[PDB]
Parts: structure tokens; sequence; C-alpha cells
């Protein structure tokens, strides 16, 4: 089934870690993200990506992974979540915070979901379709920094109600050094600062 | 021990008795010793049977007839709001400002509503000046950051046209006073009968459409589960909710819930004060422009402004008045919009897809004023329209419980995706759609039932059951037999007055029994 | 596309989709109701009331104006009533009514008067308004305290005897902003009704308890409970029928709905019935059960808010009460006039002395007992023809099952049943009662 295919793809992505060289943590410490966009598992999962929005989802995922890796601040969960899409040519378009799969399902970055859920204090337990998966490694801080896995060119900051609410479309115009509150989920509002 | 007796009680007991007996003792002796004489009783019942002429028809030699609807002008719009004919501004929601006053102030700040300036000449209206002056008053009050209105001249008028006058004490009354004023009993007026609504069909079809935005109605959460039954129930409920929330009817349901909640709260808090309320709603999602798949976006839809005149829970069982200023982008019809006064408030702008980008195109905008009355019971009744969903759910359960038992296996998805149901007549040809699309008609039937609930509709709904049961019996070749059907048709014709829903439903009943005559033998042509 | 949401009834049974058709769970009206109560009795006998010198239209054991008998005719007959009661007793058993009345009595004995606080609503006889039962009861007890000391009985029987004593008290006091009243006025208020009080409440409750204890042993009594038990009763009835008749006989069903079930039931027949029942029992219950009936034989009905006047332009509008409408009758319209003069006799100050009828939703258990008695009828004229009936009856809705061996004798049986029903005031509707083969019928919205 399409779900089972996605599950096995994610299991392969998880095992690839392997606590060794030529694996996710070594390339991370090396800050060579381009190679991540060419692994075999992403190539196997690519057909499961909706064709019409394949270019835009590749663009967004590529940007997110690049931005996170550049700073050294990252979170394995959101990374693995968005990795499958970065195996194509990025094409300009309109993104609406939902990387639809070929099966009509969805994975939205930075929100837990049945298909892929990550709970704080349960980094080892990666819940995929309500099935716990142990990670082959251990982490206590490599994941705690998710400030860059939500949006593309922004970073979380301290909460501020004065800032006005905005939507995905207007984000392009926000001036430099200007806080912008906006929903990060259902009734979850989070400020952001361009960077 | 004994119930000590009085006198007046015993006197009454000895007084109120049958004719031949004049004392409790005679009647008591006759009762305690009554014996059975079935022969005299048989003769008496036979005499009664002879002096009675009880007719019994069988609906086959003497069938029913089509109903004769009233004649005259069409039934005009009635509901407080404007279904389908509404233009809604929109602004992104805030959890720190999720209130009527805050929302209205925020919408005003961007200057859109302030720009609105209604023109003097009305397209079709009776009292333009008061409505336009009240509109300016609303703008000036909102500018002051207070929803209050100090001056009470226009609202008072528009609320008092129905009834307002002095009162003379009976003690100050004479015969000369009467002869001078010519006092005469207050003639009771009756509602004028109306004709078949020709626009109910369009409204219904629009209600069957799926709107761009979804999640207007709120719902509770789902508790845990401990076995398969609750799991299946939760799955079915989630499916139905996800299918229904996207409908245009749910938009009106949410608008009523929030607007009436605001009105009720303002009446309770600020009685005897003119206030201002927004006709708003709170969305949750929206179908993406690139593809129809839902993508979250919490928004706030403003369809109008509703004043609330003096409400004091005293006159007419706490009946109070309101006044509505709604938006629209659709020129009016004189026949349908008979209660609304309409203006031309400049221009607005629609926004649509254009490939990768959303563009806007200007259009003219119109302003639907209207004065109406509400009450506490109607508020309590309309504020809970979600009871229709559950009612519709019951229908689903029937189909999902009967079949599941006939074959003894889960057939829910199978029936939902295959079971065909006739919906109407297209080009003289019965249309059929799966149950997935039938649910919309059933749900809009329950909604429209609630919106128009009144005496006429209750009577007609009660009395149609007999026709439908008799016809069902006809289907299965059963000799249905009435007593006086002509009287029942007269009764249902009596119940049809000035309520679009009943006139429409009856016309459909007539066209359902015409179509069924091709397979039934209990109806005329 | 013209949407027609009745087309789903073709390829699908009505019973499943019938629910979709149904939503989810003034002086003039009262005047018309009382006028119909008087007109239905179909008599002309008037006897003056000694206590207040008020004409009383007795309507019992005097049939008249037989023509147009189809219309509702309340006037009762005692002979047939007691005969059917004896038939039912013989059927169930001899010591049946005795056992039931004994059970109800003993149950009442250990009852505390405080139970009267459990009621939908009542009508205060001091403020002359409507309130819950507890409020008006507290008012009455504190008035008794203020006038002639407290009531320390703490039991239903002592409360009833206190009410009796109050029936003979000449002056009665009560708080107000304090005031008192006389004997006639206190009686009037006590037997007043608004569109009941507390004086008659316990006796009505006792009668309802007795009728309920009776309906329990009755197979054809779906009032005390509904649902699972109701379906069980249905299926038991159907199987007993199928096992009773023969291969040559064919049955039929009827969904009936008695019309004017409240404006044709008279408490005098109820009194005669209770007398025949308790005939062999403690005189205590004999006298007790005879209270609420007579209390209902004399029932003042409070006319609603009075009419109003107005000039042509409606610039002036007067408000007057009902008691003074007899002072301005020359002004009211005809339809309102012809509806008021014939009743002026029965008016006293502002209310109407209705000597009968039954408007409250009370004694429903008793009405069901009467219906079951109606259904337990059987004679030899039917047996000879090979026909009979049976069924079930709610308060004002019932289901009949007739049996015969011909498509014509059934009509004769139906007419016989209609006659036997009309003999005792129980009438029947024609535009709301239908019938068909046994498979299909209806009862309390449960479409079988």
């Amino acid at each position: 089934d399409e779900k089972t295919a996605i599950t096995k793809g994610y299991e392969a992505l998880i095992k690839r870690l392997g606590t060794g060289d030529n694996d996710i943590p070594s390339l991370i410490a090396k800050k060579d993200y381009l190679s991540l966009y060419n692994l075999p598992e992403v190539k196997l999962m690519a057909p499961l990506i909706r064709p019409n929005r394949k270019g835009v989802y590749s663009r967004v995922a590529r940007k997110l992974v690049s931005t996170q890796v550049t700073t050294g601040h990252y979170s394995l969960h959101e990374l693995i979540k968005v990795l499958p899409f970065t195996y194509f040519a990025p094409k300009q378009g309109m993104f609406e915070g939902r990387l639809f799969f070929s099966n009509d399902s969805f994975v939205e970055p930075g929100v837990n979901n049945n298909v892929f859920s990550w709970s704080k204090a349960d980094s080892s337990k990666i819940y995929c379709h309500g099935i716990a998966i142990r990670v082959p490694l251990v982490v206590g801080d490599e994941h705690m920094d998710t400030s860059l896995a939500l949006l593309e060119g922004f970073s979380v900051c301290e909460n501020d109600p004065r800032a006005p609410m905005v939507t995905r479309q207007d984000l392009i115009d926000v001036g430099f050094g200007q806080k912008v509150r906006l929903f990060v989920g259902q009734g979850s509002v989070r400020t952001f600062k361009r960077t | 021990i004994e119930m000590k007796k009085g006198k007046t009680f015993l006197e009454l007991r000895d007084e109120s008795v049958p004719l031949p007996f004049q004392t409790y003792e005679q009647m008591k002796d006759y009762c305690e010793k009554f014996k059975g004489n079935p022969r005299e009783l048989a003769s008496k019942v036979s005499q009664m049977q002879s002096n009675i002429k009880l007719p019994i028809k069988h609906y086959e030699q003497n069938k029913f007839r089509q109903i004769r609807l009233p004649k005259g002008p069409m039934a005009p719009y009635t509901h407080k709001f404007l279904m389908e004919e509404a233009w809604m501004f929109t602004k992104i929601s805030d959890p720190e400002r999720s209130r009527a006053g805050e929302i209205l102030i925020d919408f005003f700040k961007k200057g859109n509503l302030s720009a609105i300036r209604p023109k003097d000449k009305p397209l079709q209206g009776k009292y333009p000046i008061h409505y336009k002056n009240l509109w300016n008053q609303i703008k000036a009050a909102i500018a002051d950051r207070t929803m209050v209105i100090n001056e009470n001249d226009h609202s008072e008028f528009l609320g008092g046209i129905g009834r307002a006058s002095k009162k003379i004490p009976e003690i100050s009354l004479t015969q000369d006073v009467i002869t001078t004023e010519g006092l005469k009993q207050s003639e009771n007026k009756l509602p004028e009968p109306r004709s078949f609504p020709r626009w109910f069909n369009a409204e219904w079809m629009w209600a069957i459409k799926d709107s761009d935005l979804t999640g207007w109605v709120p719902m509770a959460e789902y508790p845990p589960a401990d076995n398969e039954l609750e799991d299946y129930a939760e799955h079915l409920n989630k499916t139905m909710e996800g299918v229904l929330q996207g409908t245009n009817c749910a938009r009106e349901m949410g608008k009523c819930i929030l607007t009436v909640g605001a009105l009720m709260t303002e009446c309770r808090l600020f009685p005897g004060k003119i206030k201002v309320v927004p006709i708003y709603a709170r969305s949750k999602e929206r179908k993406s422009m690139q593809e129809g798949l839902p993508v979250p976006s919490e928004m706030d839809c403003l369809f109008g402004i509703c004043v609330k005149s003096k409400s004091h829970l005293n006159k007419d069982d706490g009946m109070y008045t309101i006044i509505t200023f709604e938006f629209s982008i659709r020129e009016p019809n004189l026949e349908k919009h008979q209660k609304y006064t309409v203006f031309e408030a400049g221009h607005t702008t629609v926004r649509m897809k254009k490939g990768e980008s959303v563009i806007g195109r200007e259009v003219p905008l119109y302003l639907y004023c209207r004065t109406t009355a509400l009450s506490k019971i109607k508020n309590d009744w309309l504020s809970k329209a979600r009871r229709c969903f559950i009612t519709t759910m019951d229908t689903v359960e029937t189909i999902c419980l009967r079949e599941s038992a006939k074959a003894e296996e889960n057939l829910v998805e199978k029936t939902l995706n295959e079971k065909q149901m006739w919906i109407g007549k297209k080009n003289g040809e019965l249309i059929a759609q799966p149950l997935r699309e039938a649910l919309r008609v059933q749900l809009v039937q329950q909604f429209y039932f609630c919106i128009y609930n009144d005496s006429q509709l209750e009577g007609f709904c009660n009395e149609q059951k007999k026709i439908l049961m008799a016809l069902e019996g006809d289907k299965k070749n059963k000799s249905s037999f009435g007593f006086n059907p002509e009287g029942l048709l007269e009764k249902i014709e009596e119940c049809l007055i000035n309520n679009p829903m009943c006139l429409f439903m009856a016309q459909r009943l007539n066209e359902l029994v015409i179509e069924a005559s091709k397979r039934g033998a209990k109806f005329f042509k | 596309m013209e949407i027609n949401p009745y087309l789903m009834f073709l390829n699908n049974d009505v019973t499943s989709l019938i629910s979709t058709t149904y939503p989810y769970t003034s002086t003039k009206y009262t005047l018309e109701t009382i006028k119909r109560t008087y007109d239905y009795s179909r008599t002309s006998v008037e006897k003056t009331s000694k206590v207040f010198n008020i004409p009383r239209r007795k309507f019992c054991n005097c049939l008249e104006d037989k023509d147009e008998l189809v219309k509702p005719t309340g006037n009762v007959d005692i002979s047939s009533l007691l005969g059917l009661a004896e038939m039912m007793e013989k059927r169930m058993g001899e010591g049946f009514f005795k056992h039931c009345v004994m059970e109800a009595e003993t149950e009442i004995l250990k009852m505390h008067f405080s139970r009267l606080t459990e009621g939908r609503q009542t009508y205060d006889w001091t403020s002359e308004r409507n309130m819950p039962a507890a409020t008006a009861l507290q008012l009455t007890v504190d008035a008794i305290k203020e006038t002639e000391g407290p009531f320390k009985g703490t039991t239903m029987l002592e409360y009833c005897n206190k009410m009796i004593e109050m029936l003979d008290w000449k002056e009665i006091k009560f708080k107000k902003v304090i005031d008192s009243i006389k004997h006639d006025e206190f009686l009037i208020r006590a037997l007043t009704i608004n569109t009941p009080g507390m004086i008659v409440r316990p006796f009505s409750k006792i009668v309802e308890t007795v009728a309920q204890k009776i309906c329990e042993k009755l197979k054809e009594s779906g009032l005390p409970v509904g649902g699972n038990e109701k379906k069980a009763k249905l299926k038991t009835t159907v199987t007993s029928l199928n096992a009773r008749m023969n291969s040559d006989q064919f049955a039929v069903n009827i969904t009936g709905d008695n019309s004017k079930w409240n404006e044709c039931q008279q408490p005098e027949a109820y009194l005669a019935l209770l007398a025949y029942i308790t005939k062999d029992s403690s005189d205590l219950m004999k006298d007790l059960c005879s209270v609420a009936p007579v209390l209902f034989c004399n029932k003042f009905v409070k006319l609603g808010q009075g009419i109003r006047l107005s000039n042509k332009r409606k610039t002036k509008e007067v408000i007057i009460k009902a008691e003074k409408m007899g002072k301005y009758k020359n002004l009211m319209r005809e339809e309102y006039k012809n509806l008021f003069e014939p009743l002026e006799k029965y008016i006293q100050k502002d209310v109407c002395f209705l000597p009968g009828g039954m408007l409250m939703g009370m004694f429903n258990m008793l009405s069901t007992v009467l219906g079951v008695s109606t259904l337990c009828y059987m004679d030899e004229e039917l047996k000879a023809k090979g026909c009979f009936w049976t069924g079930l009856q709610s308060s004002d809705d019932f289901v009949l099952f007739a049996v015969a061996s011909n498509w014509s004798n059934i009509h004769w049986t139906i007419r016989r049943f209609n006659a036997v029903c009309k003999l005792i005031g129980i009438n029947m509707s024609l535009e709301k009662s239908y019938g068909s083969l046994p498979e299909l019928f209806e009862f309390t919205s449960m479409f079988f």
C-alpha cells in the first residue's frame, strides 16, 4: 500500500543514519547538504510525490534543508520528514504549507500528524501511522533546535502580541527586521523574524 | 381512622350527579349492584349502528387528488439573514481579539467599511432615510470605539411602525368618550396567502454546492476508545463531518450561531440600550487554488451589521426588534426582495486565481437594509442548528445498520459509494446520485425545517405522513382504506399560507404522486 | 434541475426515511374551547347550583339530538360502562380490582405529602399566577400558619383532611403587599384553573397511581413504559393473534387517533367507575377516590387577557379585562359576540364555571383503562359471525386489529366498534385514522 511504501521509505531514511561515515550525521557535521539531495532512498520515494506540485515541494524542501544545515541548528525529525521531496528541479510557484503526497494525503512541516508524528521527550520513538520506531542513535540537543524547520527564510523569536497577523501570501513583502505573528497550526500562533 | 367529612363537599357530591339520580346514595346503590344484560346492550349498539352512516372507501375506486395551492403574488424572502445573496469581507483571525466589538473595530480600521457611503435614491425601498441615517450613526459610533448609540430617534421609529400609541384607563371611560373617539374592537388581521416560490430551487441547489472555505461550524472532541464499535462510530462521524463542513449551508449555520450568541449576550448585558452587533463567522480551512485539497487558514467573514433595539423581556413574551444591514453583489428582484430596501454602496473587489498569482477585479456592491423582529425562543431555537447533522446521521445509521445486518458484514463504504438515490428531475428524467450527494439534500431539508419552523409547517408535516404511508402501502399491494380523505386534503390546504417551504414541499408532493401514479393506483392525475 | 426530496421513498422503505419529514425534539381560544365542551355534550338539561346559585348544565345519561351523531358526543352511559368493566374483571379475575386498589392504598399510606412538590407546574390560589408546585405549596402552608396555625401532619392524609377543613373555613389569611378572603372566594380560587392548583393535586395523584397499578397487569397498556417493552408487547400481540385465528380468517389493522380526547371525558363517569371498583373495599378508599371527580365536576376556568379597543387610525388603544367584556358587548364583533352571550350565564366574576370536561393532561392512565375496557368487549352476535377485535390504546392514540373471514363483515365489525366507542363519549377521528393489512400500522411514532 502507498502508506506502507512511505513507512518503509522512512525506515530506510532512519537506518541510513547508521552512526557512521557516509551517513546523515557525518554529512551534517561536514555541512554538505547537496549530497543529501541525491541519496538512493529519496530516489525510491520520489514516485510517491504528486507530479503537479513536485517542483514547488522540491524547492521548499531544498531551501529548508539548506537553511537548517547552514546554521548547524537543525532537527532530525523535520529533516527526515521533508527529505523525500528534494530529488527534482525546483520550480517557482505558490506554496500553501501542505506537501501533498500522490495518495491525496498530506505532511505539513512543523506539525505532528498521523502519517509522521514527533513528540517532545520521545525523540527515539518516531510515530509513523501510530507505530513507534526506535532511532539507531541518541540525541538530547541536536533536535531541540527546530526554529528553522518551520518556514524557509524566517526564525522564531520571543512572543509578541503587538505584531500583526499575516498569511503565507504576504510573507514575501515583509520588511527586514520586522516581527510577524502567524499561525503554526490549529490555534497555535508563533511570531517570526526574517533571516 | 377516617376522612372526616365536611358539608360543602358532600353537598356538591349530592348535587353533581347523573340525571335519574339526585343523591350519591341512589347512584352508589345502582352502581354496586349493576348486573349484565348483554341483550339490551346489543339492541342499543345495533340501534346506534343503524342511525350512523360510517363511510369506508378503499382509495382505489375513489383515489386522492392533486392539491390546489393558493393564488396570488409569490412568497417573498423571510429568513433574518440572506442565504446565497451575501458578500462577505474577510480578515485573518486573532485569538486575542475573538470578539464582536474587536472584530468590527479591526475591520473598520483598514477603512473598507468606512469607505461605504450609501446613495440617497433606493432601488426598491419604503423608508430609505432612516436606514441611511442609522448607517451613518453606526459608522460614527464605531469610530468612537464604543458600540453604543446615544441618540434614539431612528431605531425607535423603525421599531414602532408596527404598534405605538397611548392608553386610556377604563375608569376614565364613559359613553360620551366612546361615542367621541368612535372606539371599536381591534380587528384582527390575517396573513395574506401567497403563491409558489420559484426561487427555493436555486437556493437549494446553491446549498448543495461546496464553498471555497470550510470549517465554519465548531464541534466537540472525541473521547478515547476501548473496542471496535466506538472506533467505527468515530470513523463514520469523522467522515460525515469532513464531507459536510464544506457546504454552503454550514456557512449560514455558523453565521446564525455566532450572530445570535452575540445578540443574546448583548441583550442580557445591556438591556434598554441601542447596541451594534456584527453578522460575522469564523472559518478554519480553505481549498487551495492550485488544487482542491484543503489547506488550513483561519479567517473571519463579515456579512453585515445588525442593530438591536430596546430589549427588556417584558412585552410580547420578551419579543425584541433588530435591524439588518447586509452586503450583496447581486441586483435584487422585486418579487423576492419585498421586505428588503436596497442601496448601491459604491464598489468592491473580487479576488480570483490567475495561474500562480491571485488577482482582483472590481465590481459594484449593494446594501440590503431590513427591519425585523426576534424573540428569546427563536434565539434559543436557531442558535442550535447542529441538531440537524445528528438527525441526518440517523438516516445514515439506518442504511448502515439494515444492510450490515442483511448481509452480516461491513457495507458502509460500499453503500456510501454505490447506493444510488433519486434526487429530482432533470430534462424530464429522474436524476440519481450516490448517498454522498444525497446527504446534502437531507441536511438542507433539516436546516430549512428549522429556519421556517412554525405552526403551518408543523401541521403540514404531521398531516403528510398519512399520504406517504398510504402510498407506501400501495407500493406493496395493500388495500389502503380511509374514511374521509377529502377533509384531510382540505386540512392540508388550510395549513398552506405564507411559508415558502410548505408551498414548495406540497408542489413536490403533487409531482411525486403524479410520477408514482405510473406505478401506483391510489392517486388522480 | 428541480430538487425533489421525496423521490428516495420509491426504491426504499418509508419507515427508515420518515424521520426526515419531522423536526427534532388568549381569551378567544379558551372561549371556543369551553363553548365546544358545552356543545359536544349534546343535551339541554340545566340544574341550578345551590351553593352559589349558578346554573349547571348536567350532561350524563341523557342522550338528545341524535342527528349528526358523527360529530363528537361526550354524553356518557353508565350501564354499558359498568358492563364492560365487569367483562374486564371476569377476564382478568375477580379480586383483581380489589388487589390493585389495596396495593395502591398501602403504597399511599407510607407516602409523605411532600411528594406534591414534584410537578411540572401549578396555579397559585393566593397570587393567582403559575409557578412550580413547591412555591405555591409553601405559600399555602405559610398562609395556613398565619391564619390558624401550622400543619404538623407530615403525611398525605392529614394534608387532604386539612384541605377539607379549609373547605369549611369562612375566613383565610395570607401574606401580601397581608390580606384575607372569605369562604366563597377561597373555594373559587381553590377550584380555579389557568391555561391546576394544589388542593386537588393529591387526589388526582392517587387516582393516577391507582389507574397505573391497574394498567400494569393489562397486556394492552403501553402508557406506563415505552420502547423495548413496547416492541415486546407488539410482538407478543402479533404472535397471539396469529396463533388465535384460523387459516380461513384474515385480520386487518387500524391506526386510530381519538379526536377531542380532553373535551369529551367527564369525571362523573370516572366517579361511577371508581365506585364500582372500590365497591368491595375499605370505605376509606371508597370516599377518597370520590374526591377528585367531584372536584373536577366544578371547575372555574380563568379567561385570558382581556380584549382591547382602538379608534380608526389606531392612535388610541384601550386595555380591559375579561370580567368587563359583558359591559361592552355591544362593540365587539359578531363572531366574538355569538361566542360570548350563551356563556354569560356560567360566568361569575372573571372565570367560567365549567361543570365538566377534562382539559388537564390528567387521568390519562384512567382513560387508558377505559379504552382497554372498550377493547375487551365480546358477545355472541360476533361469535356467531366469526369475527372479533383486539388492540392497544394510548391516551388519545390507539391501534386496532380486527378479525373476520370476509371483506364485508369487517365493515360491520368496524361500525359496531365505532358505535360502542361513541356510547361512552370516546369518539374517533376520520382524517387522521387509517387502516390496512396487518403488516403496516403506527403507534407513538413507532412505524411498524
